[PDB]
DNA sequence: CCGGCAATCGATGTATATATCTGACACGTGCCTGGAGACTAGGGAGTAATCCCCTTGGCGGTTAAAACGCGGGGGACAGCGCGTACGTGCGTTTAAGCGGTGCTAGAGCTGTCTACGACCAATTGAGCGGCCTCGGCACCGGGATTCTGATGGGCGG
DNA sequence: CCGCCCATCAGAATCCCGGTGCCGAGGCCGCTCAATTGGTCGTAGACAGCTCTAGCACCGCTTAAACGCACGTACGCGCTGTCCCCCGCGTTTTAACCGCCAAGGGGATTACTCCCTAGTCTCCAGGCACGTGTCAGATATATACATCGATTGCCGG
């Protein structure tokens, strides 16, 4: 479709900020590609589960409840949204 | 038209907070987090009790199952105080029924 | 000659600054575009609520921060200061996510 | 006849209960408690050829139009054909001889040390100088000091509704013109009346007060006519006021200089609507409300207020706005 | 009311109703809701007290999710209980390795 | 007194094994392992279906819940074939 | 006649796993208030398919080792050598199973 | 009678054999104590859970099904010993 | 002239041998004694079935083997062929066990 | 005239072929309890119609963040030498393993009967949802303060 | 003659107040319905008694494994030198964010059938416990076969 190559929107300074919050002092020049890959895999899994959940209910809109249920099924509980 | 009502634990959480800290408030997001925490703990304990009742070939849930589930699910220091509080509440309820 | 800090000071300042705040560290529109593009593969003409995208962002950021912490530990274990892809691979292998 | 002493109208006990409020070229308005009721004492020097606050004092006959207008507008509240309770009613009026009591001077000193005063000291007055003492009901505090504790735009809609009703009633009664209306002349007080009642030209109507009663002070330059006799203080010579700049009031002043081609003996009710326009500009740019605009009902209310502010100028008088405009129908 | 006879603040009838129609067992005794309500109230009180202490430390009079995260992560038992839980708007505990510090 | 009876899945597993490899045997420990495997998978699928039914405010379990639980739990190609099998079975049961 | 001959539901569905037993287990398991009429057939078909796959792989592994009987070692070899099966049974321990032979290349002699 | 000093029964050759099955070529001289500590912690947790399970049922003998239930609760499902 | 193998050959032989069989590698009586001694701190006068002891032994051996595999990986990562306690500590920290 | 590279040579542990012997596995039989056939009552689920809230799309301004270039200092990486901790093998000591023998504490099963939980009808007060105030809380702007990093200036064995 | 210490200077980091903008408590009504009170009634489980399986204790004899010691070498660790490659700072270009405004698509609510599932009674066939052989695998013996470590034997600069 029209939406393509949006993985490049995760800029290098954003990854640097995440690393700084994680507590990293020096970063090599080949980390951004690996970070993009792992983020893509994680998002793919979560979104697939959420879309299955929204498909079972005969709806056309993905809600926060579906995301929460998918995350809980994956083993990562999330507090603050619905519940 | 009035929407369908929704149940939560806001009132009781606020009552407990006023009991502990008489001059502290709370924000909406914190209240939502507390609601989620209460629901999660309730579900865990209830599921453990149901499994325990099923293992021994029984068809009823009593306070013994709840006590054993609390003993299994919580660490020791929290478990002792929770057991004491539950036993005291049950004794007080039964005495003045 | 203009003032210049030694390499390593601003990094520590940023480390101390970003460990006290709570706001998100990624822009919203690019993340929304990425989420929609990924989701278009499973079903055509989907719609989203704002809370769903917000929750996805929160979960992704938490996961990335934890992974970076583990990677830093792995890099320190090997008598080094910089983090390299081998550290990420080792952390993911031990965590059990990768085969 | 003859002036009465200070103890005749303001004895010592109600002299010590006292606090200062306001000052001006004419005299000073000042708070006390009398008959278990908070009242305002207004003191003007008369018959004094002495330079005070940059000018000398006029005679009693110059003040006479002001008291005429004051008691006429007070009786307007007791009128049957056109009744409105949003105005100020007098208590009495008297003449005082002597010098300023020391308590007044000490209250002025406290006010200047706390709030600051741009007027001269009142202590040079002699023991044979003549003053006029006037009594007002305590109408509350001014709109200027109250600008940052208002609840929501509903209170606005209410206070505009009430003031427009009051002006329309006054116009229908005695063809009254104020010709001066700034956001420091509106007094609001807390009342328990949820729905107030009034009469206009023989028809009963009501205003939702939102638990708030309003009033506006008397005007020294207000113009009206009773039975063909016109009461108005000529302002064609004080062009300094209309040549000022810095905010909208001087713009309104030059509009009221231009629309009536300096023939002020006639009646021009149109400039009242521009006087209200000034208040609308103030409310949309000079006040803070305590309620967020998130709810769409009051959002559309605000948009309606905005289009009123934009489109009122095509009417002819406040009565037309009251009887035709969408916010008022 | 049942919750007043037990000296509790959390509801007892509501807990009984939620237990009875959640597909847990065929029958539910008359003592389980009291025990469950007491346990839930105790845990809530403990967490709230810790969070309020953390909030008062930071010179504020209201509790926000940062305070809840600080209270939970600084206690061993609560941290062990919520070992796989993520709190929105939480942040992380300040911690820097000693090797990275300047000489 | 009389000894109770114990139920297992040994005969069905043996039938399937004879269908696949008609000249192979099995031991007791392997039978126990297969029994445990079948019980575990049954429990997982049933629990997932129950949760799905409870989420949507329903009071019955149908084939849709089982299909969705199978899709959610089984990974990759293992899901696809499995789903097909189930569908076919249901169709046959409707014919008779 | 008053009644016809009894026909098992498995025969009508053309399966080998029991359908009535699965229906009874679903009903008396505290899962839902009611149980439909098509769920047991689906569950039995899925279970039979999975069992057949595992047994096929294990039998091949046993035939490789020159034996005519399946033991837990063969089951472990079959499970650990397939990606999908290994992912499904990722947290399960098989008794008397062993490990997959594997040595790191660095430790090998030059 | 009371038992004491039994952790020393996990001899060094047994740990060496376990390491060899794990794929280790060389072993330091201080691994054995750490291994003994880890084993002690693991056994303590599992045995505590099993004893609680057997105590709820009003019994005086620990059965295999209690151990299986404890292992499943811990997240280490085991196949073969019934259940 | 006695025959002697170089350091490393016998280790590889043992690695190959022990990765092919499936028996238990710990003696049974000491393990049973240790289990009873640990259990005696929670209740007094307890009895066990042999199946319980066998299950505990199997689970313990599997856990130890997996831990040793992770330790070997960590040791290899740092340019070494000898395992050290720091490798075990790092593996346990990353796995999530305190 | 050596440091090497290939080619043997001996020794050791592992894989392979053949004959016996056993106990675990593959069927046969009897019986009973759980599943199938037939029928009825009612309520959970499917469908159609309607309302309106939330999602998608568009436009303009401003400005904070991303992108690019460059000099240089500190860190990654390879090479080398030294010392000792760990691997391999041999002789001696220890306790696991196997085969019986005996005893009894406790798991498992059955029959009675009483109390505790399910169900129903009439009453009513707790809890939630609209509309409205508002007193203080968090927020920013300024200024001041402080504290830390990067620097040059020296006495000395 | 190699320095390793001290006193100054700049620039972030944090404190104090003053003025603004909203939010989280509170109040009212108005319900709605879910929880409480007072009864009946059928069965789940507590309790007592009995049977007998398996868990525990002890003893004797073999042989494999654990243990202690000697010796040598390969691996871990510290030191030095070189070069690339990220870090800090300045300038210019891109699009994110905020505010506002319509359009309508689909989620949520109400009313009305009606077909699918629970419950009951009767009957018999599938599956489980028990009992018997016989052959796949375990064991013992002998026999090659691949591989490791040392020695020889020429060989080109």
């Amino acid at each position: 479709k029209v939406l393509r190559d949006n993985i490049q929107g995760i800029t290098k300074p954003a990854i640097r900020r995440l690393a700084r919050r994680g507590g990293v002092k020096r970063i090599s020049g080949l980390i951004y590609e690996e970070t993009r890959g792992v983020l893509k895999v994680f998002l793919e899994n979560v979104i697939r589960d959420a879309v299955t959940y929204t498909e079972h209910a005969k709806r056309k809109t993905v809600t926060a409840m579906d995301v929460v249920y998918a995350l809980k099924r994956q083993g990562r509980t999330l507090y603050g949204f619905g519940g | 038209r009035r929407k369908t009502r929704k149940e939560s634990y806001a009132i009781y959480v606020y009552k407990v907070l006023k009991q502990v800290h008489p001059d502290t408030g709370i924000s909406s997001k914190a209240m939502s987090i507390m609601n989620s925490f209460v629901n999660d703990v309730f579900e865990r304990i209830a599921g453990e009790a149901s499994r325990l009742a099923h293992y021994n070939k029984r068809s009823t849930i009593t306070s013994r199952e709840i006590q054993t589930a609390v003993r299994l699910l919580l660490p020791g220091e929290l478990a002792k105080h929770a057991v004491s509080e539950g036993t005291k509440a049950v004794t007080k309820y039964t005495s003045a029924k | 000659k203009p003032h210049r800090y030694r390499p390593g000071t601003v990094a520590l300042r940023e480390i101390r600054r970003y460990q006290k705040s709570t706001e998100l560290l990624i822009r919203k529109l690019p993340f929304q575009r990425l989420v929609r593009e990924i989701a278009q593969d499973f079903k055509t003409d989907l719609r989203f609520q704002s809370s769903a995208v917000m929750a996805l962002q929160e979960a992704s950021e938490a996961y990335l921060v934890a992974l970076f912490e583990d990677t830093n530990l792995c890099a320190i274990h090997a008598k080094r200061v910089t983090i390299m892809p081998k550290d990420i691979q080792l952390a993911r292998r031990i965590r059990g996510e990768r085969a | 006849k003859g002036p009465v002493p200070f103890s005749h109208c303001l004895p010592t006990e109600k002299l010590q209960r006292c606090e200062k409020i306001g000052e001006g070229v004419f005299g000073e308005v000042f708070q006390t408690i009398a008959d278990h009721t908070p009242v305002a004492i207004k003191i003007i020097a008369i018959e004094g050829p002495d330079l005070v606050n940059g000018s000398h004092q006029k005679t009693f006959e110059e003040i006479l139009p002001e008291i005429i207008i004051s008691k006429e507008l007070s009786l307007l509240s007791g009128e049957v054909c056109n009744r409105t309770e949003g105005f100020i009613g007098l208590n009495s009026v008297h003449c005082v001889q002597g010098s300023y009591p020391p308590l007044l001077l000490k209250a002025w000193d406290h006010y200047n040390s706390t709030k600051g005063s741009a007027n001269d000291r009142p202590d040079f007055f002699k023991d044979d100088q003549l003053f006029i003492v006037l009594e007002f009901e305590f109408g509350g505090i001014d709109l200027e000091q109250m600008r940052t504790k208002l609840s929501s735009l509903a209170t606005a809609k209410s206070i505009l509704h009430q003031l427009t009703a009051s002006l329309a009633v006054a116009e229908a009664s005695l063809r009254f013109e104020h010709r001066d209306l700034h956001w420091g002349n509106v007094l609001l007080k807390k009342t328990s009346l949820k729905k107030l009642h009034y009469t206009l030209n023989g028809k009963s109507s009501t205003i939702p007060s939102c638990g708030l009663q309003v009033s506006i002070i008397d005007y020294t330059l207000s113009r009206l006519e009773r039975d063909g006799i016109v009461v108005f203080c000529d302002v064609s010579m004080d062009e300094d006021l209309f040549t000022g700049d810095g905010d909208y009031q001087f713009d309104i002043y030059r509009l009221m200089k231009k629309e009536n081609n300096n023939r002020w003996g006639e009646y021009h009710p149109y400039s009242n609507v521009l006087w209200l326009h000034y208040l609308t500009d103030k409310m949309l740019k000079q006040m803070t409300f305590k309620t967020k605009c998130n709810t769409p009902a009051m959002k559309q209310i605000k948009r309606k207020i905005q289009e009123f502010h934009r489109t009122m100028l095509n009417f002819s008088s406040a009565t037309d706005l009251l009887c035709q405009h969408s916010l008022f129908k | 009311t049942r919750s007043s006879r037990a000296g509790l603040q959390f509801p007892v009838g509501r807990v009984h109703r939620l237990l009875r129609k959640g597909n847990y067992a065929e029958r539910v005794g008359a003592g389980a809701p009291v025990y469950l309500a007491a346990v839930l109230e105790y845990l809530t009180a403990e967490i709230l007290e810790l969070a309020g202490n953390a909030a008062r430390d930071n010179k504020k009079t209201r509790i926000i999710p940062r305070h809840l995260q600080l209270a939970v992560r600084n206690d061993e038992e609560l941290n062990k209980l919520l070992g796989r839980v993520t709190i929105a708007q939480g942040g992380v505990l300040p911690n820097i390795q000693s090797v990275l510090l300047p000489k």
